[PDB]
């Protein structure tokens, strides 16, 4: 076991842990920061998607040791003092979510890929939305959604 | 889901890391982006009782220009590769290819080294480092060595690399002012590896082709280099003829895997259609 | 003002947003594995490596011996408490525990508790098993054949099961309905004929959270809790009491919020029973949560059905009968959801939207070394089935005759003024306006230009591409619910809602449903808004708490508006009925000398002289009116009359790539009516996911099974799931024919899009062969097996 | 006690557990399904125990 | 006072007083048993959530 | 600051690190959840605290968790065993000698221990045997029978 310490949603955290350690599993298990899910177990779905040192990065497929001084966000961490994020409130207001399992990745990338590019086409959004599947709403939504946040954001 | 235990190490130099290699011996696996190790690992289709982590080496990283050479570190991210204003001027078809390899996520972790030194016949650096004719360096216990994309390759998963070296860099010529390009990927599903693919650079002079370089992606054990398609362009005016000759030198080398992809028969036809869309792509854009 | 307070309630009609998002958007849901309770160890279950073969032995001392393992249970540790196999939907049995041998590959053989699942994962590869692998069975037609090896050797001697006789030990029974005389008749003197075979390929619902439970039996208390992914925990709470022993009362089984379901969690899979024994024997929560790989090979599956469609006319093309006959492949276990007396569910809905004279259909199920399964994802007990049958069917007949294949529907369209219309297998549709939706249709996306562009493009034998333009219009049947002919293990197929309100006006709702995602906490609470003037924002409602819910059978098959919604609509008129009778009393007036107007009840003629739902809630708990309790509560058991018959009208547009097999999807028109709509919001919702489910399915979606019967592409690394970018932008459009004999005249919507997406899409690329004599393409219609057809019919490059 | 039987025949009765079966199963025409119920007492009077 | 009789006998019975100690899980589930025929062990009394 | 301790409670070997002012009462409820013992007064008074150390009766409301280190602490969560109730736990139940049952927890352990302190008890001394448990709601009568049941059950 190597003792770490990750910044969390803005909060040090020191913790001892097994190297095989899904991030994703640390984040469940050892904080309780349920709001991530596992979907496959291939890397495919995204719906782990956490946002690690300024990067979008599908928590299954990364180790829990790597992020040791590492600066991570969950969607836990997304609201600020309870005012939601854009993003977050793009998804509500354009009905971007329906069974909810996806939609904590789907705010984590799209938190991210709106820094990445402010202005984006619907076609720049579905291919920056590539990484996270979704079973309910067929996309078209979260496209909405997407830029209903963008264009709160440059507000 | 549940990967097997194992020790981890993360060295922060490349001679620790080749230290730790020769150490701990062929039970222990240099560790990357981990897109293709820990997906294997989470399956227990690899289980290396010790991981060597290289993330935090930064002499593996980095993108410059010694003189007229684009060195590219092999911890260099997929997505690095594509905003990096050098490999957009200098490269473009690696930038623009790079947008072609899995989703952003994976393209956030997933390094052009690990996409070369993983060797699976279903990536595209491999072909595309081919194309540009690039040249690997390997660290080892005895030092450094320089080996050619064009021959780096040997099998499924196997490569020149030896157990005790580390990709260092990836150099790559600057492409010359003019030189056409492209990269032409068949897939089911943006995010989804090739079901054919074929990477081209190619330079003209009046209606001939001055420069070509061909490669094939998932269509044999190995990318491969078609030097016989080549010679049916070089010093020659570029014809329909002459890319469908192309196209079929192209073809008589595939040894396609059968798999949900599809077929020997689909395969090797979709790698000729590749190779002909791929041509005339690159042949469009050259100046 | 009326109009404004109308609004201000949020009710019937409106798009308002979700109550739900709140916490789905900020982390804060309460999936399964996001359970943990003192002491909660993890369970892992140990798979068979073959599809069929007797287990020689198991080793578990290895994984006793390993740190953190509590225990190793097999069937014979099952065996006590005759628990090694266990009842099915379907009437037959399946195993929890393979027992002497294994039927399918990834079965279940053992199961290991441990700490937690990292130690669990390491106890399964502890875990060896030797095997003697058998024969094996994949396609149905070599399960018959008389020297096909013995499957179910559990059922040996046996000649009849639980849906009739059986004559062969793989053939699990035969069903049929209509007119089979009568057909046979028809076809023999009919002067234009048509019969297609088809395959409708086995396909996985996959939903993103894939099934599992926390089971805890408290050995103080005396009793069981288990948070389950299930669409119906009521009647998971009755058939685990029945098998336990534990009284019912006893028994608590909570369906907390489920990342999807589409007909995967309706049943009980073998993990659960073993997480409950578990449970039951370490005296402490034991958790269980599949990884996506065991949810695609052994959850339910949905489809697998050999086709032979027949179709007799007449040359101007009215249908004069129809005939089919199915070959259906069930797998090793005979689990396949379904009401107690349909083993083919309600295939016989397959006479579409025509009126048809006459017409038959024989359905038989077969055993193979496959995991169980059948009904799951959105098909309505086989209607998906039905209705790609007949629409591909309808179009084969339109090109024999050389007609519009849209004509031809209209031409054989069940008329507006025909419903209620009973059809030839017994159906009585509620209500329709087919003609007028489909012109609706052929309108907005100009028809008969894209007709000229296709004629246009077929002129040049040099067009890098195909054009295909595909046209489904059908009819759903959804609400499973009549007593008498629906129920559910025995269970009558109706549903429940309790309403109770509060002092102060506020309400809280429990229905005997459990939503998935489909927004029922927004939607219910729309419908009680309006049927007692209180806004929707403070009718809390709450769905699948076994302890606190009305008892109700789930939700599946789109069957919850339907049903759920007549209830509740009913439950809150009894509220109404009882405020109006205290209003009343109030005013003192008599009850027809009042007024309802959205939110009050007010005396005839004077309007200053009113009194509000509030005003009614408070004299209720105050001082109730001579002869009435005290409180203003109700309680309501709706079974059904009749189901709801919603229907629509799909076009597609299609261009295919001659030198890679590739299909671009130019444009698809969506338009389905069901009725009254609550929420058009949340029902475009739904539209787009099931378009979405139907793409994939027609184009990619596939369960492969080698000689072995090994299952082939069980991830997400082969398995089709589209992203946004190959998702296509979807148009909808709609019409309101409400249900006659429905409380609030709302049909259920939620499975139109993916019962009548998938013969769309492939309506659209056989269309696009259709000039060369195509008549059918099996799915799915990936770039493979385009190109495949493409050199076939020499139409390659 | 907990059985209705028919009068003067004591081998035709049905337990509450076979009512409560047939209350799911398949409820007499004019009856919702199900068997529960709900009251609200306003009491008469106060008790007076000595 | 609710009362749910399930499909196999036993039942869930609610009301709107809360026992302190004084043992209405057992004494109120005895009146329900006298009036329906069910033993008093499988009638589950509960009380005190106002939900 | 906080001092590492390991107390052995039912059993099984508890570590933790807690400041020396900590109460065992609140060390049983806040950092074992064994909240069984209870609290129902700040004089010593009541009894529902009441615990077995190291084989004596004790209210662990007044006596410190920091001098457990390395104790044999006795909760009434660790009373029955298998499953099956100890012989004070069936006195209580088959006399009904607990209504709310929060002096319960205290007067299990004080029976436990009182039982072996004396095996053949008269009423008297029962009575007197149980002077330092408090108790709102049997009026101690059946709590009387409770024991002389359980002094029964252990002789037989
Ligand atoms: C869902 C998904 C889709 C993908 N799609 C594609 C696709 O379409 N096209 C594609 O090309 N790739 C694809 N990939 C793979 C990413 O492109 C592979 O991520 C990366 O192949 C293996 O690179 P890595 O940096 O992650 O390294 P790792 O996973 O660590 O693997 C590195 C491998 O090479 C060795 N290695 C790594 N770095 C070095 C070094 N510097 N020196 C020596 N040896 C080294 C390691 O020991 C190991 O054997 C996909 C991955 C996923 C999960
Ligand atoms: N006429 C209709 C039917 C459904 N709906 C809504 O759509 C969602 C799915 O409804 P449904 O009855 O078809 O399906 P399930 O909810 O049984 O999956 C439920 O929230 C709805 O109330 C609607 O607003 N109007
Ligand atoms: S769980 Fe599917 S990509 Fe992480
Ligand atoms: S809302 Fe259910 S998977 Fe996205
Ligand atoms: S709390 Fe009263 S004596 Fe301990
Ligand atoms: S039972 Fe209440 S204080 Fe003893």
């Amino acid at each position: 076991k190597k003792i770490i310490t990750v910044n969390v949603n803005g909060k040090a955290q020191e913790k001892a842990v097994e190297p095989r350690t899904l991030l994703i599993h640390f984040l469940r298990e050892e904080l309780n920061l349920t709001g991530a899910h596992i979907g496959c177990e291939t890397s495919h779905c995204g719906a782990c998607t956490v946002d690690i040192d300024g990067r979008s990065v599908k928590s299954c497929t990364h180790l829990a040791v790597q992020c040791d001084g590492s600066e991570v966000l969950t969607v836990e961490g997304l609201a600020n003092k309870g005012v939601l994020h854009a993003v977050q409130e793009g998804f509500y207001k354009e009905h971007g979510l329906q069974c909810g399992f996806c939609t904590p990745g789907m705010l984590m990338r799209a938190y991210r890929f709106l820094q990445e590019n402010p202005n984006p086409t619907e076609a720049e959004i579905r291919m920056g939305m590539t990484g996270n599947l979704c079973r309910c709403t067929g996309y078209q939504n979260i496209v909405k959604a997407v830029q209903y946040a963008a264009r709160k954001l440059q507000e | 889901m549940i990967p097997p235990r194992f020790e981890y190490h993360a060295p922060k130099s490349v001679g620790e890391a080749v230290a730790l290699l020769g150490q701990l011996g062929s039970d222990a696996k240099l560790l990357a982006g981990g897109h293709s190790l820990l997906p294997m690992m989470k399956l227990r289709f690899a289980q290396p009782e010790h991981l060597i982590d290289i993330n935090r080496i930064p002499e593996l990283r980095g993108i410059r220009e010694e003189g007229s050479t684009v060195v590219i570190g092999a911890m260099t991210v997929e997505n690095d590769l594509i905003s990096s204003p050098i490999v957009q001027a200098r490269l473009p078809l690696l930038a623009e290819a790079a947008k072609l390899i899995a989703d952003p996520q994976v393209r956030n972790r997933g390094t052009i080294g690990g996409d070369i030194a993983h060797g699976d016949p279903g990536n595209d650096h491999p072909a595309l480092s081919i194309a540009v004719e690039a040249h690997f360096v390997l660290e080892g216990p005895n030092g450094r060595r320089t080996v050619p994309a064009d021959g780096f390759f040997l099998g499924t998963y196997m490569t020149l690399l030896e157990e005790n070296e580390v990709m260092v860099e990836i150099r790559v010529p600057a492409f010359a002012a003019g030189t056409g390009w492209a990269y032409e990927k068949l897939k089911r599903k943006t995010g989804d590896w090739a079901t054919a693919g074929c990477a081209v650079v190619m330079r003209k002079s009046g209606g001939t082709v001055s420069h070509i370089r061909i490669a094939l992606t998932n269509v044999a054990p190995t990318a491969l280099r078609a030097e016989a398609a080549e010679a049916a362009l070089l010093g020659k005016a570029f014809t329909k003829e002459a890319v469908q000759a192309a196209a079929d030198a192209a073809i008589a080398i595939c040894e396609p895997a059968e798999d949900l992809r599809g077929d020997a028969d689909y395969k090797t036809a979709m790698a000729g259609q590749m190779v002909k869309r791929a041509l005339n792509a690159a042949w469009a854009r050259c100046a | 003002d009326a109009e404004a307070r109308e609004l201000a309630l949020a009710g019937m009609g409106a798009s308002r947003l979700r109550k739900e998002d709140a916490r789905f958007i900020q982390g804060k849901g309460n999936y399964v594995d996001d359970i943990k309770m003192p002491g909660m160890l993890h369970m892992d279950i140990v798979r068979a490596p073959i599809a069929h073969g007797r287990i020689k032995k198991i080793h578990k001392d290895a994984a006793l011996a390993m740190p953190g393992v509590h225990a190793v249970l097999t069937a014979e540790d099952l065996k006590p408490l005759k628990l090694h196999w266990m009842p099915t939907l379907a009437g037959d049995v399946a195993a929890v525990l393979a027992d002497e041998k294994v039927h399918f590959q990834m079965q279940e053989v053992a199961i290991v508790i441990a700490d937690d699942r990292y130690i669990a994962a390491d106890a399964v590869e502890a875990v060896k098993v030797e095997y003697d692998e058998l024969p094996v069975v994949i396609d149905p037609i070599d399960a018959l054949k008389p020297d096909a090896p013995v499957l179910r050797e559990d059922l040996a001697g046996k000649t009849s099961g639980a849906h009739g006789p059986r004559e062969h030990h793989n053939h699990i029974f035969t069903w049929g309905a209509g007119d089979k005389a009568a057909t046979d008749a028809v076809f023999a003197n009919a002067p234009v004929t048509v019969s297609q075979h088809m395959y409708y390929p086995r396909v996985h619902p996959c939903p993103l959270e894939t099934c599992g439970c926390v089971a805890s039996f408290d050995p103080i208390k005396g009793d069981l809790t288990t948070y389950i992914t299930s669409q119906a925990p009521h009647v998971v709470r009755t058939v685990v009491s029945m098998l336990s022993g534990i009284p019912e009362s006893k028994v608590r089984i909570v369906s907390p919020d489920i990342g999807g379901g589409f007909g995967n969690k309706v049943g009980i899979y073998p993990g659960y029973v073993c997480a409950i024994v578990a449970s039951i024997v370490l005296g402490r929560p034991v958790k269980w949560v599949e990884d996506r790989v065991e949810n695609i090979s052994t959850t339910a599956f949905a489809r697998d059905y050999h086709m032979d469609g027949e179709l007799a006319a007449t040359p101007d093309g009215k249908i004069l009968g129809l005939r089919v006959n199915v070959v259906a492949d069930h797998g090793a276990f005979d689990a396949c959801a379904d009401p107690t007396k349909f083993p083919a569910g309600l295939f016989h809905i397959c006479s579409g939207s025509y009126d048809i004279p006459r017409a038959h259909c024989s359905v038989k199920g077969v055993y193979t070394n496959k995991a169980p399964g059948g009904v799951a994802y959105r098909c309505s007990f086989r209607v998906t089935e039905a209705v790609y049958l007949i629409e591909r069917m309808v179009d084969v007949l339109a090109q024999k005759l050389n007609m519009d294949k849209a004509e031809i529907r209209a031409k054989n369209f069940i008329r507006k003024e025909q419903f209620p219309y009973t059809t030839q297998f017994g159906f009585e549709y509620d209500s329709g306006d087919y003609h007028t939706a489909l012109k609706k249709v052929l309108d907005a996306v100009d028809y008969p230009a894209l007709r000229a562009e296709q004629a246009a493009r077929r002129a040049d034998p040099n067009s890098p591409t195909l054009m295909g333009i595909g046209l489904v219009t059908f009819t759903e049947v959804v609400g499973a619910g009549p007593s008498k002919m629906c129920d559910i293990l025995g269970v009558g197929m109706f549903d429940s809602c309790e309403i109770r309100i509060h002092p102060t006006g506020s309400a809280i709702a429990r229905m005997g449903t459990i939503t998935q995602g489909q927004g029922h906490q927004t939607t219910y609470a729309q419908i009680i808004a309006t049927e007692l003037g209180i806004p929707s924002e403070v009718i809390q409602v709450e769905e699948g708490d076994t302890s606190t819910a009305p008892y109700g059978l789930g939700t599946y098959g789109s069957r919850s508006t339907p049903v759920a919604g007549a209830a509740i609509a009913l439950a809150a008129r009894k509220i109404h009925a009882k405020a109006r009778k205290i209003a009343a009393h109030m005013l003192e007036v008599n009850e027809n000398d009042l007024d309802w107007e959205v939110d009050r009840f007010k005396v005839k003629g004077d309007d200053s002289k009113f009194k509000t739902m509030a005003d009614i809630a408070w004299q209720a708990y105050h001082q109730p009116p001579a002869g009435l309790e005290p409180g203003l509560e109700a309680v309501h058991y709706y079974d059904p009359p009749n189901f709801t018959y919603p229907f629509g009208i799909y076009l597609c547009v299609v261009d295919i790539d001659r030198a890679t097999g590739e299909t671009k999807v130019r444009r698809f028109y969506a338009l389905d009516d069901c009725g009254t709509r609550i929420n058009p919001m949340i029902i475009e919702g739904q539209i787009h996911g099931g378009l979405t489910e139907g793409y994939a399915v027609a184009m990619g979606q596939q369960m492969p099974f080698d000689a072995q019967g090994n299952l082939l592409g069980n991830t997400l690394m082969d398995y089709f799931l589209p992203t946004a970018v190959e998702t296509p932008h979807w148009e909808t459009d709609h019409t309101v024919t409400p249900s006659p004999h429905h409380p609030i005249g709302a049909k259920g919507v939620a499975e139109s899009p993916h019962v009548g997406s998938i013969p769309t899409f492939t309506a659209a690329v056989v269309d696009a062969f259709a000039h060369v004599g195509v008549t059918h393409l099996d799915m799915p219609h990936t770039s493979y097996r385009v190109w495949k057809s493409l050199k076939e019919h020499n139409l390659a490059l």
